[PDB]
């Protein structure tokens, strides 16, 4: 569970913080543990500054290449976005609710996956990785809901649902996430 | 019996602990806050990417001598 000032970033139009993001990710991964690995929000920061050696032990007990979907929340300057990795077709996708185009991070992830494939002896994953800024996705219409869009993309992809939501739903998606975090279970 | 641990944050400086393997890490988290003068709920403590809960112990987490705990501060967006 979370403290009440962490949950409080879900209220009204507050900016979500890392406790909401990372606890919801943990919720998703506990709902479908065989298909999804969720990296917490600090993974990409630590990958950028220290490289593979900084995050090598993060997968000491996880075989990423038996998962279907990796979810990597990206904390950029005051902003939440999302990388997903689908292992079946080897696509690294970058999802952003505000139209951001941050090219550095798909290549940080592609380099990580290649190094992890050489180090875990899964050379069938050394070739074939393609990128994609995901087309087609509900966009925010304010300056506060980054984080909520990220978590709704996460929940949709993990449960394999279409992106049937828009900005008008976000107050209610904030209160659903709140409730799911308090009950430690997805709906 | 006791295990040496390194707690490393943004300043990259190593704070060295020597704690019992059976005691709850909540008290390491409290000590580190005090040392750096910030509230405990403003820091996140991770061991190899796993969030350290208050009831976790080095033995339950499989920590070894001079293992590294990373400290991060809150992110918003």
């Amino acid at each position: 569970m979370l403290d009440m000032d962490d949950l409080a970033t879900l209220d009204g139009q507050n900016w979500l913080n890392d406790q909401v993001i990372n606890m919801y990710g943990e919720l998703i991964m506990d709902a479908v543990p065989d298909k999804v690995h969720f990296f917490n929000s600090f993974f990409h920061r630590q990958l950028v500054t220290k490289g593979y050696n900084g995050v090598k032990r993060w997968t000491k007990k996880v075989d990423l290449f038996k998962k279907s979907l990796l979810l990597i929340p990206i904390h950029l300057e005051v902003h939440w976005s999302l990388i997903t990795v689908t292992l079946s077709n080897r696509i690294i996708s970058f999802y952003d609710s505000q139209g951001i185009h941050f090219k550095f991070c798909v290549e940080n992830i592609r380099k990580y996956l290649l190094t992890e494939a050489r180090e875990k002896n899964r050379p069938e994953f050394l070739q074939g990785w393609q990128t994609a800024v995901t087309k087609c996705i509900p966009q925010q219409k304010n300056d506060s809901d980054c984080g909520v869009f990220v978590l709704q993309y996460c929940k949709c992809l993990a449960l394999e649902q279409p992106f049937q939501f828009s900005q008008e739903d976000m107050p209610r998606v904030r209160k659903r996430i709140y409730k799911e975090l308090c009950e430690c279970r997805l709906m | 019996e006791y295990i040496k641990l390194k707690v490393i944050g943004q300043d990259s400086s190593e704070i060295h602990f020597k704690v019992k393997m059976t005691t709850h890490l909540k008290k390491l988290k409290e000590s580190y806050c005090q040392r750096q003068g910030v509230p405990m709920n403003s820091l996140r403590f991770l061991f190899d990417g796993q969030r350290i809960a208050d009831n976790h112990t080095p033995k339950e987490l499989g920590m070894e001598e001079e293992d590294v705990i990373e400290v991060y501060q809150e992110q918003t967006g």
